[PDB]
Parts: C-alpha cells; sequence; structure tokens
RNA sequence: AAGAACCUUACCUGGUCUUGACAUCCACGGAAGUUUUCAGAGAUGAGAAUGUGCCUUCGGGAACCGUGAGACAGGUGCUGCAUGGCUGUCGUCAGCUCGUGUUGUGAAAUGUUGGGUUAAGUCCCGCAACGAGCGCAACCCUUAUCCUUUGUUGCCAGCGGUCCGGCCGGGAACUCAAAGGAGACUGCCAGUGAUAAACUGGAGGAAGGUGGGGAUGACGUCAAGUCAUCAUGGCCCUUACGACCAGGGCUACACACGUGCUACAAUGGCGCAUACAAAGAGAAGCGACCUCGCGAGAGCAAGCGGACCUCAUAAAGUGCGUCGUAGUCCGGAUUGGAGUCUGCAACUCGACUCCAUGAAGUCGGAAUCGCUAGUAAUCGUGGAUCAGAAUGCCACGGUGAAUAC
C-alpha cells in the first residue's frame, strides 16, 4: 500500500485492493502481529462470545471473562460477575486489566 | 474549398465532396435522378440537407461503391452529413438528433454449421 | 469427448508450432507426409532417449529437425556416430540435405510428454496405477509446475470394467487462452488392452 | 418478454407523402422484402382512391381507417381452471396496426383483376363502411360486447 | 527495376524478414519505395470431427498467407549481390524476379 | 486399410505414368478432325490399370477412401489430430 | 459418404493362386529395363527381339527381377457389455467439489444457507466458518469510429493535354490494402438504494451498460455412437473368412415415413433495353480474343502461380409492350427423335443441349416446424469432394419485414 505495486495498472483494482485491505483490517486487525496462540484470553461477555469461549477451552488456554446474570459459567477458568453491558461498567474493567498487565517482566 | 466526408453502410462505401456553390448533386459521374434520384432511396441522399437548408447552396459530388441501392444511397448520407462539418460543428446538435451522425453497424450475419442460414433451423422432428 | 485439444486452441496465441516450413499446394502434402515419416522413424529409433518433441523446419530445399531430449549424452553418443547415422537416416527419407540438433531438456518431470511417457512405461511394467500417479503429481508441484494434472483410463489393474480415476493438484485454468499449459498424452500396452494417459501442467500465466 | 421490457424500432416516413403511418401501411403489404414494389401499389390504389371520392390521399385513407378501427376485443384469460373471453381495451397503436392487417387481408380474398384494383375498392367501401374488414370490426365488437359479463 | 515479393504463414516473420531487406538494400544501395502489405489470403477448411456419424459436429480451421512487396528501383550494382545470399529465412518464401 | 486395397492403389499408380503420359497421344492426336480410320480406338488394349481417373486418391497414413483433402493428403479425421499438436504449418482453429 | 458406370467395393455369379496381392530373413539363377506376336472376358500362360548398368584374398556382394522350404504374411471376420482415441447429449444450463475447523455415535451437515443484486455460486452485507479449485467473466478471432506508416498490380481530390478509356504525365490527398496505436470504463451527471452491491434516466460519443457474431462445453449422465479411419485384449479362418480377374449389384418396387426442390400464378409469365455486390478458386489448372454451330460445344490460341490474367454478364430491381383470371402465354413431370462432352467404356447407370410432347397441381384432413433485426422471407454468387456429377453440405453478398400487452 505504501512501496510495492498500487498505483499501477488501472483504479478499479486499487479500488478493490484497498476495499480489500480495509475489510481484513476490520476483521482481523490488531491480531496480525500475535504469531501465534496466545496463553490468556479476556472476554467481555460470555454468552455473546461463546464461541471464543468452546475454542479456547478446546486449546486449553485459560480464559478470564466478565459475566452477567444471563450468562453461563463453567466455560471460564476465572469467573468475574458483573455488568457488561454499561460502557462506563466496561470502561473500569479495561482499565483495570490494562494497568495489572502493564507491569510485566519489569 | 471543398469539404470531403466518407460514409459507410453494409458493405459500402461513399466519397463526398462539398463545394459552396449551386445546388445540383452529382455521383458517379451521374445526375440524381438517373442514378437513383427517383427510385427507391431517391430521399435519403438529400434528407441531412432539408435539415441545415440547400436550397442551391452547395454543390455536391459524390462517388460510391460496393453494396447495393439502399446500402450505397445510406452510405451517401452518412457522408453528406460528415461533409457538412463545413458549417463547423454547430451543426451535430441536429444532426446527432436526427440521427445522421451515427454510423450503422448492422453487417449480415455469417451463416454457421448445421443451421440452414443464419438462424433458419431445419425442421424438426420427435418420431 | 467434449473439450478442446489445449494445445491447438493456444496455437497462434502462446504456444508455437512443431513445424515452421512455408510451401504452395504443389508441394504441400508431401513435405507432411516426409515430415510424418521422419518423425516416426525418428522417435522409433530414440525410444530409450526420452525424447520430447521434433521440430522440423525446412529453409532453402534442406531439412533442420531439432530433437528436444532429457539425455543429450545418449542422443549423441561418443563424440557424434549415432546422431552421425540419424542424420544419413533423415536425409535418406526427406531425400534432400539434413541437419540436426540436440536441444536440452532441463526438469524432464516438468515435460508433460515425458510424465506421460514415464507413467506408461511403468504401467506395463505392472505398477499400481495408483502409485504411480501420485508420485508424478508429488514431484513435479516439488519443482514449480503450479498446476500439474494427471489421468488414466481403460481396464486399471486387469480390471473386467474401465474406469477414469483422474487426479490434479493445484490450479489448471483451461479454459483461460493466455494459460501456458503443456498438455500431451500416451498408451501403454499391458496384457488386458490399452490404457491411455493424459498430463496436464500448468506454469505461468503468461 | 418475460424479463426484459424491449424499446421501439424507428421507420422512415412516405417518400411521397412522408406520413410514418403510410409508411407503415406498405410494410403490411409487402411480399419477400419487395418494398419497391409494394409501395407501387399501395400509391396506385391511393390515386385511384382520392380521384373516385375526390377529398384528397391522406383524409381518403384515414376515414377508411376510422371505420376499421376496433375498440375493444376479447382475450382468453383461464385463472381458475375455466376458459373465458374477458374483453379488453385496445392500445392506441395496436388499433390501425390490427386495422391495416384486416384491409390488407380483405383486399387478398377480393377477386378484382389487380391488387391496387383490389386494395382500392376494399378500402373505398371501408369508407362508406360496408366491406370486409368492416364486417371483421363489427364482430370482434359483438363478440366482446357479449362476454360484457366478464372484467 | 528488381521485385521481391514476399509469402509467409504470420505477419510478425514476415515484417522482421521484410525490414531485413529494406535496411539492406538501402544501405547497400538506393531507392526502396517500401514495404507494400497487398491483401492476405485466407484459405478455410471444415471437417468432420466424430469419426462416425454425427454430422452437425465439425471444426473450421484456416491458413493465413501473408503477402509483402519491396520493388527496389536501382539495379545498383553493390546491391544485386548483396541481396543475394541474405536468405536467413525458416518459412519465409522469397521471389526474387523482376 | 486392407494392405491389399494400398498395394492395389500402388500398382494403379505405377502403371499410369508408365503406359499413359506417353501414350495419351494415342487418344489424343489420332482421336480429332485428320481430314478416318478407327483402327487407334481398337488400340485400347492397355492394362486398363493406366488410366489416371482409376485411382481412388486414398489417405496416406490410415487409407481410408473418403474425407480426402488433396492440399494435406490425408482424411478429415487424421487432419485434426495432426493439426492440434502442431505439424501443418500456419493452420489454426478458425472464427469470424 | 467432401460426390457407387469401371475403379471405389466389402456384396453376388463365374474363372483362377497358394510363403501368397503386402513385410523381413536364407539359397539359387539372372542387371534393371525396352519393342513386338499368339490364346484367353481378363486374370494369366506361350513366345521372339532388345538391353546387361553397380563390388571382386571372390562358398559371395550393393540396388532390381524370377524359382524353392520354412519361420510367417493376410482378415472392412465376431465382441463399442473387455478397451484407447475421438464424438453426440442434458447444456454455454450455472452449477460441481476439496483442505482445515466445527456439529452429529453415524450415514452426513456447515462452508455452498439468509437480505439485496446479477446474464452468472456476479457482486455487497450478514453469518462456525476460514480458505482454495474446476466452472462464470476476462485474456483469443471477427465486425462498427478514428490516428500513424507504406503506396503496387490498388486509388484519382488538385494540375497538362489527350484517342475521353486513370488513359496519360503526375499526385499523394480520398477509397482501399495490412502492420502498429487510440477508443467504452457505469467512466461523468441526476435520482433510488443499509450511505453497500447495484438499479433507472441524461450528457458526450462511431459505438453504453458482457455494442453485434464466433471460438471456448465444469463434476458427471445415457454399459449413448464408433473393433469399418486408426490402435488394441480375447476369440475365430489359414489351397481360405486370405489373394487376382470379367460381368452384375449397392440405382430393384404392390407400399409406409423423414429431409428438401419446383409449383399451383397478375405483388405474376413472356419479349426488348438497362443499374448496383461480396466472397472465393486456378498448373494433371483457370482458359481471354477471334472463327464456326440455333444450342450444349468445336477449332485456333494470349495471359496468369496471379490486388495484374481467367473463371465472370450477378439476380431480384427499373423502364416500355403483351397476356386479362382460363388448368391459361401458369406448371413443368413424363415420353419420342436428334446431338455435345468426360471417360478404355454412358445398356443396366452420367451430365447437359435442340425439336416435339405438356401429368398432377387451382394453396393442401387430423396434426406439426422455424424465427425477436440486418433476423424471418425472398434473390442470386463461390468452394470442397471431383475425369465426368448437387435440388445436398459449407461459405458470400442484394432487397428487407411483422410482432412481443
Ligand atoms: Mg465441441
Ligand atoms: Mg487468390
Ligand atoms: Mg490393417
Ligand atoms: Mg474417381
Ligand atoms: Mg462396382
Ligand atoms: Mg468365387
Ligand atoms: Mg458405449
Ligand atoms: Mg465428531
Ligand atoms: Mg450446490
Ligand atoms: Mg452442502
Ligand atoms: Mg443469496
Ligand atoms: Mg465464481
Ligand atoms: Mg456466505
Ligand atoms: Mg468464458
Ligand atoms: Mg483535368
Ligand atoms: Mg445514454
Ligand atoms: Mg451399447
Ligand atoms: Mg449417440
Ligand atoms: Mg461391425
Ligand atoms: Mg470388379
Ligand atoms: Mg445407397
Ligand atoms: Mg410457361
Ligand atoms: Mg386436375
Ligand atoms: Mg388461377
Ligand atoms: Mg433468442
Ligand atoms: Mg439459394
Ligand atoms: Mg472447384
Ligand atoms: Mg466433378
Ligand atoms: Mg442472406
Amino acid at each position: 500500500s505504501q512501496d510495492g505495486t498500487f498505483d499501477k495498472l488501472t483504479k478499479k483494482e486499487a479500488l478493490m485492493r484497498t476495499r480489500e485491505l480495509e475489510k481484513l483490517e476490520n476483521s482481523l486487525g490488531g491480531i496480525k502481529d500475535m504469531g501465534g496462540l496466545p496463553d490468556a484470553l479476556f472476554v467481555i461477555d460470555a454468552d455473546h462470545e461463546h464461541i471464543a469461549i468452546k475454542e479456547a477451552n478446546n486449546l486449553g488456554i485459560p480464559v478470564f471473562a466478565i459475566v452477567d446474570t444471563n450468562s453461563d459459567p463453567d466455560g471460564v477458568d476465572f469467573v468475574i460477575p458483573g455488568n457488561d453491558d454499561a460502557i462506563r461498567a466496561v470502561t473500569l474493567y479495561l482499565g483495570a486489566v490494562a494497568a495489572t498487565v502493564r507491569e510485566g517482566r519489569s | 474549398n471543398q469539404y470531403y466526408g466518407t460514409g459507410r453502410r453494409k458493405s459500402s462505401a461513399a466519397r463526398v465532396f462539398i463545394k459552396p456553390g449551386n445546388g445540383k448533386i452529382v455521383i458517379n459521374q451521374r445526375s440524381l435522378e438517373q442514378y437513383f434520384g427517383r427510385e427507391t432511396a431517391r430521399m435519403v441522399v438529400r434528407q441531412p440537407l432539408e435539415l441545415v437548408d440547400m436550397v442551391e447552396k452547395l454543390d455536391l459530388y459524390i462517388t460510391v461503391k460496393g453494396g447495393g441501392i439502399s446500402g450505397q444511397a445510406g452510405a451517401i448520407r452518412h457522408g453528406i452529413t460528415r461533409a457538412l462539418m463545413e458549417y463547423d460543428e454547430s451543426l451535430r446538435s441536429e444532426l446527432r438528433k436526427a440521427g445522421f451522425v451515427t454510423r450503422d453497424a448492422r453487417q449480415v450475419e455469417r451463416k454457421k454449421v448445421g443451421l440452414r442460414k443464419a438462424r433458419r433451423r431445419p425442421q424438426f422432428s420427435k418420431r | 469427448g467434449q473439450k478442446v485439444h489445449p494445445n491447438g486452441i493456444r496455437l497462434g496465441i502462446v504456444k508455437p508450432w512443431n513445424s515452421t516450413w512455408f510451401a504452395n499446394t504443389k508441394e504441400f502434402a508431401d513435405n507432411l507426409d516426409s515430415d510424418f515419416k521422419v518423425r516416426q522413424y525418428l522417435t522409433k529409433e530414440l525410444a530409450k532417449a526420452s525424447v520430447s518433441r521434433i521440430v522440423i523446419e525446412r529453409p532453402a530445399k534442406s531439412i533442420r529437425v531439432t530433437i528436444h531430449t532429457a539425455r543429450p549424452g545418449i542422443v549423441i553418443g561418443k563424440k557424434g556416430e549415432d546422431v552421425e547415422k540419424l542424420r544419413k537416416v533423415v536425409a535418406d527419407i526427406a531425400g534432400v540435405p539434413a541437419q540436426i540438433n540436440i536441444a536440452e531438456v532441463r526438469k524432464p518431470e516438468l515435460d508433460a510428454k515425458l510424465v506421460a511417457d514415464s507413467i506408461t512405461s511403468q504401467l506395463e511394467r505392472r505398477v499400481m496405477f495408483r502409485r504411480a500417479m501420485k508420485r508424478a503429481v508429488q514431484n513435479a508441484m516439488r519443482l514449480g509446475a503450479k498446476g500439474i494434472k494427471v489421468e488414466v483410463s481403460g481396464r486399471l489393474g486387469g480390471a473386467e470394467i474401465a474406469r477414469t480415476e483422474w487426479y490434479r493438484e493445484g490450479r489448471v485454468p483451461l479454459h483461460t487462452l493466455r494459460a501456458d499449459i503443456d498438455y500431451n498424452t500416451s498408451e501403454a500396452h499391458t496384457t488386458y488392452g490399452v490404457i491411455g494417459v493424459k498430463v496436464w501442467i500448468f506454469k505461468g500465466e503468461i | 418478454p418475460r424479463r426484459r421490457v424491449i424499446g421501439q424500432r424507428k421507420i422512415l416516413p412516405d417518400p411521397k407523402f412522408g406520413s410514418e403511418l403510410l409508411a407503415k401501411f406498405v410494410n403490411i403489404l409487402m411480399v419477400d422484402g419487395k418494398k419497391s414494389t409494394a409501395e407501387s401499389i399501395v400509391y396506385s390504389a391511393l390515386e385511384t382512391l382520392a380521384q373516385r371520392s375526390g377529398k384528397s390521399e391522406l383524409e381518403a385513407f384515414e376515414v377508411a381507417l376510422e371505420n376499421v378501427r376496433p375498440t375493444v376485443e376479447v382475450k382468453s384469460r383461464r385463472v381458475g381452471g375455466s376458459t373465458y373471453q374477458v374483453p379488453v381495451e385496445v392500445r392506441p397503436v395496436r388499433r390501425n396496426a390490427l386495422a391495416m392487417r384486416w384491409i390488407v387481408e380483405a383486399a387478398r380474398k377480393r377477386g378484382d383483376k389487380s391488387m391496387a384494383l383490389r386494395l382500392a375498392n376494399e378500402l373505398s367501401d371501408a369508407a362508406e363502411n360496408k366491406g370486409t374488414a368492416v364486417k371483421k370490426r363489427e364482430d370482434v365488437h359483438r363478440m366482446a360486447e357479449a362476454n360484457k359479463a366478464f372484467a | 527495376r528488381i521485385r521481391i515479393r514476399l509469402k509467409a504463414f504470420d505477419h510478425r516473420l514476415i515484417d522482421q524478414a521484410t525490414a531485413e531487406i529494406v535496411e539492406t538494400a538501402k544501405r547497400t544501395g538506393a531507392q526502396v519505395r517500401g514495404p507494400i502489405p497487398l491483401p492476405t489470403r485466407k484459405e478455410r477448411f471444415t471437417v468432420l470431427i466424430s469419426p462416425h456419424v454425427n454430422k452437425d459436429a465439425r471444426d473450421q480451421y484456416e491458413i493465413r498467407t501473408h503477402l509483402r512487396l519491396v520493388d527496389i528501383v536501382e539495379p545498383t550494382e553493390k546491391t544485386v549481390d548483396a541481396l543475394m545470399r541474405l536468405d536467413l529465412a525458416a518459412g519465409v518464401d522469397v521471389q526474387i524476379s523482376l | 486399410a486392407k494392405q491389399s486395397m494400398k498395394a492395389r492403389e500402388v500398382k494403379r499408380v505405377a502403371l499410369a505414368d508408365k503406359y499413359f503420359a506417353k501414350r495419351a497421344e494415342l487418344k489424343a492426336i489420332i482421336s480429332d478432325v485428320n481430314a478416318r480410320w478407327n483402327a487407334v480406338l481398337k488400340l485400347q488394349t492397355l492394362p486398363r490399370d493406366s488410366s489416371p481417373s482409376r485411382q481412388r486418391n486414398r489417405c496416406r497414413q490410415t487409407g481410408r477412401p473418403h474425407g480426402f483433402l488433396r492440399k494435406f493428403g490425408l482424411s478429415r479425421i487424421k487432419v485434426r489430430e495432426a493439426a492440434m499438436r502442431g505439424e501443418i504449418p500456419g493452420l489454426k482453429k478458425a472464427s469470424w
């Protein structure tokens, strides 16, 4: 998109290539640099991400999940009861998780 | 001076030279009426001239070959309108509206294997 | 029979002609007959030399003949005796002075004619047809060859009923005229009848 | 027709009178792609009609058409598993299309000497609304009237 | 004076061959009226493809013959000879006669 | 195709180019308007295979009598075979 | 079967041969070859002249021809229900699948379904699916516009005169020829649409929405067709199911069906005059001109391997005149006589010409076929096969519709 062949050929395919770039970024974005299966998984909503929970359990990866009163535990290694819809509540969990993980190997 | 236009219609090709003179038409060293100016397609040659008047203003010297009576007459009409660009491009506004600018691309269709001509198919029976 | 010959359809687009001489109608038929006779003798004589294609051209009442083979040393022998004998026979058949050229064929497993010839030879030696097909496909893909595809037919393994059982790998755009396909065939003469083998090999797009 | 609603093909007007309607008429009369033969027949017939009734070429021809243009016709529908004949109004262009077609068939059946004479007599009777073409219009109207129950 | 007409089965080779004749003749002499295309001949064939019956299934092949003409007008002298021994052709037919 | 039949064709060609093409004067020169005597017409005891209009013009490779093409010297199907893999110079599938 | 008088040709009746018509091997003898005669339907036997051209420690040789024994040769003989190769068909219909993942005990499912949209499994959005392949589309040929180069055998706008013929100097404009480029992209505009895909309309443009036509035929189905094009397993025959020759047949004829041509007429028949094409072929060939014949053709004899010469006058059409609705000046079958050409040979069984003859047929029952535009209909022209021979097949152009609510 910067150094390779983008302006070559017509514009239609260039529009197609850029359009597909946007699609791939949206679907698999901040995962591109992971380069291997994780060793922990944090979820915001257990019921809404049951597919992700099942995959982690299949691969034997620890799972931390925020579960609401309508969610299903026993697919979660570390259950965290609480609201998972309110933006304020979600921001609180993410900030705390972001802070605690920042202290890495030190 | 002379102004030129080619014109073509289904295997016919014209060559028209229009001059700002009298109102006579000569085709293949013959008069319009003598050539086909009374028989079929008499007026299609004149058609682009009733639009944007001619009266006696323009003299036409034309040579055409190939095709038939209607094909040649159509080629002449296309050439004349093509050559009528002597009066700049202000005429194409209404010549195109009339439909003389477009070249009619309607060649005869080649015949196919299994068919008797182009699209006619041999009679079919079940039993 | 519902597919066009992949080589013939691309003759003027990507593939070249195997004969490049010019002639009038007076000797057009005679040249064709002479070309057929040289090819049949030459391909019979060089059976063990792994010969891909024979290109014949006739400049100035002469005949050149170019042999594409994967075993040039065996074709040419010690220095030039056997190749010399070939030129003598070819000149005799063609009735004009004859040249001869040897073209090396690197990567014989990318040439369909050689691949098909290898498979048919194995079949006549009672090799399992499935094993031969898999081996040809896998080692061709091992060296470029984006689109190997192979096919066999008839009395497979001595069965009483014929079947085809083809097998492809990669991509083989047969409908793309731009594509560079290298189709060719061969026949095996096992004790139970004839087994036909077809090979498609797809290479760079243009 | 199943999918693609289509446009319309243009025809040039008649050389002698410059009318599209008359140009369509010669097309209906034409056979084997002989337009010069057809236009010759029509012009001869029109001239005979004009001198017969005075009037004029176009006006006499139009008067004849007005006595043969249909207004309603039947059409099998077959909705509920039974065959009906529901009357339907006729599109304005289809009117003269049927009128011109009917006139030509009447002329072809008429047993005079020349086609031009046949055509001149046929549409002359149409002007006085007593020809076979007029009879055809009356039958179509009468049949549609009988089936007026369906609509 | 001297006329050379070339025939071949593809236009790519004929154009290369004629250009060689033009440049060598122009270099070693004069004139050269320039290549002239002349009409192409298209010879068509139709053949049944089935070994038995099936009359309506057939292929249609054709051979296309290209033509050219140089028409050099100075016999010169160091030309006619140089024009010889310049075949270097493997599929284009050259007629040298006037 | 019944090599006997192919053997017949070669014999017919051999006779045709031996007797006729030089004895064509027999039917060409004499059988004209000299002024005659019909002794020449009696002189048609030649093998009867010397007549050029007695060869069937078979395919060069298979020898089948039908579907022949003069330019290539082959039958319709054999031409296609060769055409599809090169051989016939300049020949390609046609469309227009 | 892109062309059965002989041949082709297999089939029938007779007359013949047996290592053979076709191929290799061994031995023996002889160059090869050429001119004539007899018997025979011929195949084949019998003879007579003529020729003897190529190597050589030489039991023999190289090309060529006869005789003898074997190994063999030969088969259009059977099995397309043993096969390869090739082909039809559903169908140029838009579908058919796989890897990994996931669901189910499992056959399997998902993906490939759903909301829109497209000619399209075309595209966008959504979605336990994520990707990929064969298909669709594009790349190929041709046609429609323009530009550059080249300009003869093709062309003639502007100039000179001319036999008024581009004919002739001359000209490179134009037509054209054939190589290389430009051009069409929903690209631009307005509206609709989840703001997406896309759709409707407009401008421009030769061309507008995959511009027209062609080639291109997925996985598979019908034990579909072909052992007779060829190849091929098995089986079968081997003084015969092989091989040669003459004549006959494949062309029969109480009938039935398919596909076509020509008609039944006045939108026409006939007579006279006259205008406008495209695309092809030609050396065992196309065959000007001129003379002869009513004609098919014959004699003499240029040119052309061909933008040059020949085939080769396009016909419908257009002007006049006549026919006046009749089984006719419609129709041309059938038959008699007389001829031409090809071919060794036109009886069975060729094509065409001249004179005469002048059937049925007055628009066709039940039923049934093709076609959406340069199409149908109608009118001519060329080619392959081919000594000779199309109403068939494959191509070319002229005139040119009706109708899709
Ligand atoms: Mg096909
Ligand atoms: Mg030619
Ligand atoms: Mg055989
Ligand atoms: Mg013959
Ligand atoms: Mg016979
Ligand atoms: Mg017998
Ligand atoms: Mg089968
Ligand atoms: Mg499971
Ligand atoms: Mg599906
Ligand atoms: Mg499924
Ligand atoms: Mg859908
Ligand atoms: Mg797709
Ligand atoms: Mg989906
Ligand atoms: Mg496609
Ligand atoms: Mg002048
Ligand atoms: Mg528009
Ligand atoms: Mg079967
Ligand atoms: Mg079938
Ligand atoms: Mg059989
Ligand atoms: Mg016989
Ligand atoms: Mg028969
Ligand atoms: Mg008559
Ligand atoms: Mg009767
Ligand atoms: Mg009558
Ligand atoms: Mg359609
Ligand atoms: Mg016709
Ligand atoms: Mg011919
Ligand atoms: Mg013939
Ligand atoms: Mg036509």
